[PDB]
């Protein structure tokens, strides 16, 4: 309805697989939401597509596998859920020219179980992927909302996938925060602060501010 | 007298510190201790698991 | 039917049926074993093959001997209901326990019944007040949200939900049920007996509720489909009769600890933990045939008795997945002695956003959150050190905080009785003004004696003005 | 007898297991190939279940197959094509040019298993491979024919740190170089494809001074896994069977450790710590035996590490640790201060380092390096509550020569463009030497912090100094 209402479901596609549905319909529901792309990405349209929530993909192919006792992997999910993760996340790539240029995208999202990134799913993940979006809950109470924790983000692309302007504007910028996210933990030990730090802090709750995001807010 | 009070009160209140950090060592070890114990059983139900299946 | 077989095996209430023919039940089918004990009904819920089934059984078992005749009923026990379920309080079999005698059959229908679909779907977001200040605030309910708490060992469950029948449900027409899967007897004899006494249960006239009471000392495989039983009744409501509904199950972890306990002898390798395989299925199935329609809008409120707490034990969590709002109630905020029991930080609703429920309800509620995180931030440095070596800023926005934590407590107008202090019931209406004063601070200057355990800001101010004596 | 037929009995994922005729003895680490329409499918032959029926595992998809499927037997480890013209091909698990620059073998093949040289054999050059980077070849120098480990967390400036090793590295190599990549993306590999067409290593006209095997994370574990035996087998054949030295490259091997726990899963042995195989210990070391200087040649493998979550604990990466000659760790906090390398000095650690092994005076400069730092990291505590309280002039000094010191470790990378954009610096041996040493003396005490942030050499050290005075 959010999607009709901003018409964006003149493009948006909703590939589902409720609760309800089957846990076998369940497991076949990401690959064959990633042929629907794939066909996009012949055609050489471009697309985008959500993976939400992979971790109950994971409970789904475990119940599967648990049900057919076939040997599990640690935490009970079954040892080859990195080869399912793994051959649906390659398939998303962005085409030669050669290949008609078309090029699916994908966002995978697994929900942090008490930030258990360690946890087995959630370490494969991340190691298949190219970038990490480690979201604060601490900071959506702390207000922010959408609350990013910036410190466990990554983009191991650069900024070659970052627009040009963009680029220039905020080189300084992780600098800037790397500094003053250092210096707010150092005054929360009550130390007195010379001028070098407190220009930092000073600086630093402008641009934290600068950062918040409010709900269904896009610019 | 003031500087006396200062030299003073920064013992007084750096003992009393002391005091309060080794109840929160106290609170922190029950959950150490308790948070081995579920490590061990978990690790335990895997290899259960293991032969199980 | 001449589909007839013995008893092979009684292993728990997991019983095996060797049927004599080659004509079976199906799964989800249901069998009359004749016994001294009367009819037993089980459900067929596995075939291990060669005429052999594994039946979870949903009536208790004991005192069997092998070998004992059984009678194919057939698919899902159909139960009889009207309106004359409501003033009656049913047992797993569908029989008056509050003993009124047999339920008028209008509808019989199948304890397991199908969940309506994505196409069946209607979308609300409506307000609702619970008269509960905190709650308002945090997490203003809708006309058919589905709420769950996710309250503690004996964390005033009860007595929770009693405060939200006592407000809620008598602002609240249509029907309502109350479903109490693996219920304590002597808290369903007091909620009883209030019921009747309110007139909920009105036997004279006509009862606004109906009741379904399963204790805790049923046997499990009866407890897992007591919840079954209490949908279709929730079902006959919402769908044939169209009715705006209500729904209270205490507790949800009853139905999903019933699932780990059978998973083993059911053949089932238990998912982690020990919960079933089928734990993620299981809930899901429950929370759509939960689900809001177009046909009626059942507003349910399921209490997650959280073992030993951890919500990131399996059913908790797949819980949160089928919750447009919860408010989690934590033995810590607890022990903090606010009641209501209800973490400030662990609360959320879909319905809180924007000017949906008012950009300045909002804003307020934003700002006591980010006071909150704060305040809860530097409780460690405060308690090694003091407030005092954190600056003075920091030190009002503490002592604000620690004004708005016992501003929190509302006292239980439903356990007023047990508390000894009389309730407190604080408008939606109320609160947006109550919070807006004390975020300015224009109250932050009497007792936190005052604030501390008494309900509203006026309350609060009496209360001030009776300490200065 | 039987013709070598088996016929498919039960497809469980991956694992196969195939019923080869009553008659026909079977042999371990066979490949078998089923001609399918999907290719000849291969299947490594990996436990006998008796009455000639076989349990084997997969290298390729399994879908379409059907229980009766007539399977011929090589009898043996799969068979790789090795030559001059690997030199130059992406080949894949099955030893097939993937690069589809046709035929990759010269005149011959070679199994995917290997043994470790004898003891004899296995004797190693305690000989220093510089590499021109200030933090690698003072505080962990890499070594000739050596078994380094570029371990680190996941991707901070990991895929930068190698590839500028193979910029540097690389062209100065005598020997060939084999880049395998086990289980690595497929923007990775064009990447790399791309970087070294660029480098000219790859050389599209005539033989490249590479050989490439891009397995990737998409291929079923089973092929994860024996990607390793075959990178190796081409590299051996370099060192013993045309003599020529190697200087091998892996990425990233903890995929291999990570697609063999699965397979150890899949063909039901009961696994062992954090799920990891029981035969972690000896499949590790088969692998890094393999590799060593025999009197044919040296191989001087490079192979990466990802220490999942900074685990080091995990079995699989503490076995790494024992297993790797000349080790560097890349750490989180050292990452996010900018100090790119990454590298923490105290964590990277190497065989040869010690005594005047690398010159007495590298050793010496380099253990007043260690033991300031070391002070420093401690001081943080007394700074964070205390301050400058309970701080002499001497912890002061520690202070600031640690933080001089702290990002005298950043320098450029050739590879940053996109990255940083600042070109790679290049440190004479002798330079690094005395650029840390009159640190120390204080020589360079009236320098700023800043001023040996991203430098190099002692040119450097002093000429970003004159940037800042001026």
């Amino acid at each position: 309805q959010t999607l009709e209402q901003h018409d964006a479901m003149k493009y948006s596609i909703i590939v589902a697989a409720t609760a309800s549905e089957a846990a076998p319909l369940q497991y076949l529901a990401p690959f064959t939401a990633a042929s629907i792309g794939e066909w996009f990405r012949d055609n050489g349209k471009h697309a985008l597509i959500v993976y939400d929530d992979l971790s109950k993909q994971a409970v789904a192919y475990r119940q599967l596998s648990l049900l057919l006792r076939r040997p599990p992997g640690r935490e009970a999910y079954p040892g080859d859920v990195f080869y399912l993760h793994s051959r649906l996340l390659e398939r998303a790539a962005k085409l030669s020219e050669k290949e008609g240029s078309g090029s699916l995208t994908a966002l995978p999202v697994i929900e942090t179980q008490g930030g258990d990134v360690s946890a087995y799913i959630p370490t494969n993940v991340i190691s298949i992927t190219d970038g990490q979006i480690f979201l604060e809950a601490e900071l959506f109470y702390k207000g922010i909302r959408p609350a990013i924790n910036v410190g466990l983000s990554v983009s191991r692309v650069g900024s070659a996938a970052q627009v040009k302007a963009l680029k220039q504007v905020a080189g300084s910028l992780k600098l800037f925060l790397a500094q003053y996210r250092e210096v707010a933990a150092f005054a929360q030990f009550g130390s007195d602060l010379d001028a070098s730090t407190k220009q930092t802090l000073v600086r630093g709750e402008r641009l934290t501010q600068l950062l918040k995001q409010n709900q269904y807010s896009p610019l | 007298q003031g500087y006396a009070a200062e030299i003073s009160a920064r013992r007084n209140a750096m003992d009393n510190a002391s005091k309060n950090a080794g109840d929160m060592i106290n609170r922190y070890s029950i959950l150490y201790n308790r948070t081995r114990q579920a490590v061990i059983t978990n690790e335990l139900v895997d290899i259960i698991t293991g032969a199980s299946s | 039917t001449p589909i007839t077989g013995k008893v092979t095996a009684v292993i728990g209430a997991i019983v095996d049926v060797h049927f004599e023919q080659s004509e079976l039940p199906a799964i989800l089918n249901a069998l009359e074993i004749k016994t001294p004990q009367g009819k037993l009904v089980l459900e067929v819920a596995q075939h291990l093959g060669e005429n052999t089934v594994r039946t979870i059984a949903m009536d208790g078992t004991e005192g069997l001997v092998r070998g004992e005749k059984v009678l194919d009923t057939g698919g899902p026990i159909s139960v009889p209901v009207g309106r004359e379920t409501l003033g009656r309080i049913i047992n797993v079999i569908g029989e008056p326990i509050d003993e009124r005698g047999p339920i008028k059959s209008k509808l019989r229908k199948p304890i397991h019944a199908d969940p309506p679909s994505f196409a069946e779907q209607s979308t609300s977001a409506e307000i609702l007040e619970t008269g509960i200040k905190v709650v308002d605030l945090l997490a203003p309910y809708a006309r058919g949200g589905k709420i769950g708490l996710f309250g503690g060992a004996g964390v005033g469950k009860t007595v929770f939900i009693q405060e939200l029948i006592n407000n809620i449900a008598k602002a609240h027409g249509g029907f309502s049920v109350f479903t109490g899967v693996g219920e304590r007897t002597r808290e369903g004899n007091d909620l009883y007996r209030e019921m009747k006494e309110t007139g909920v249960i009105n036997l004279e006239g006509e009862s606004k509720v109906a009741l379904v009471f399963g204790q805790m000392n049923e046997p499990p495989g009866a407890r897992a489909r007591v919840a079954l039983t209490g949908l279709t009744i929730a079902e006959y409501f919402r769908d044939e009769e169209g009715q705006d509904v209500l729904l209270f199950i205490d507790n949800i972890f009853r139905f999903t600890q019933a699932g780990s306990e059978v998973s083993a002898l059911l053949g089932r390798i238990p998912s982690a933990v020990g919960y079933q395989p089928t734990l993620a299925t299981d809930m899901g199935l429950l929370q759509e045939r939960i689900t809001t329609t177009k046909k009626g809008s059942v507003t349910s409120v399921q209490a997650v008795y959280v073992p030993a707490d951890d919500l990131t034990d399996p059913a908790p969590a797949t819980t949160f997945a089928h919750l447009d709002a919860t408010t989690v109630l934590s033995r810590g905020i607890s022990e903090l002695g606010i009641y209501p029991a209800v973490d400030p930080l662990d609360s959320k609703s879909r319905l809180l956003d924007a000017a949906v429920v008012g950009q300045e309800h909002y804003d307020v509620a934003s700002k006591v959150q980010e006071t909150l995180q704060t305040y809860k931030s530097l409780q460690d440095i405060i308690a090694i050190l003091g407030m005092d070596e954190l600056s003075e800023q920091d030190k009002l926005t503490v002592e604000r905080a620690r004004k708005i934590q016992r501003f929190l407590s509302q006292p239980f107008a439903v356990a007023e009785v047990f508390t000894g202090i009389p309730g407190k019931l604080v408008r939606l209406k109320d609160t947006v003004a109550s919070f807006k004063a004390v975020l300015e601070g224009k109250y932050d200057n009497i007792p936190e004696h005052a604030f501390y355990m008494v309900g509203g800001i006026e309350d609060v101010v009496a209360k001030a003005e009776k300490l200065a004596a």
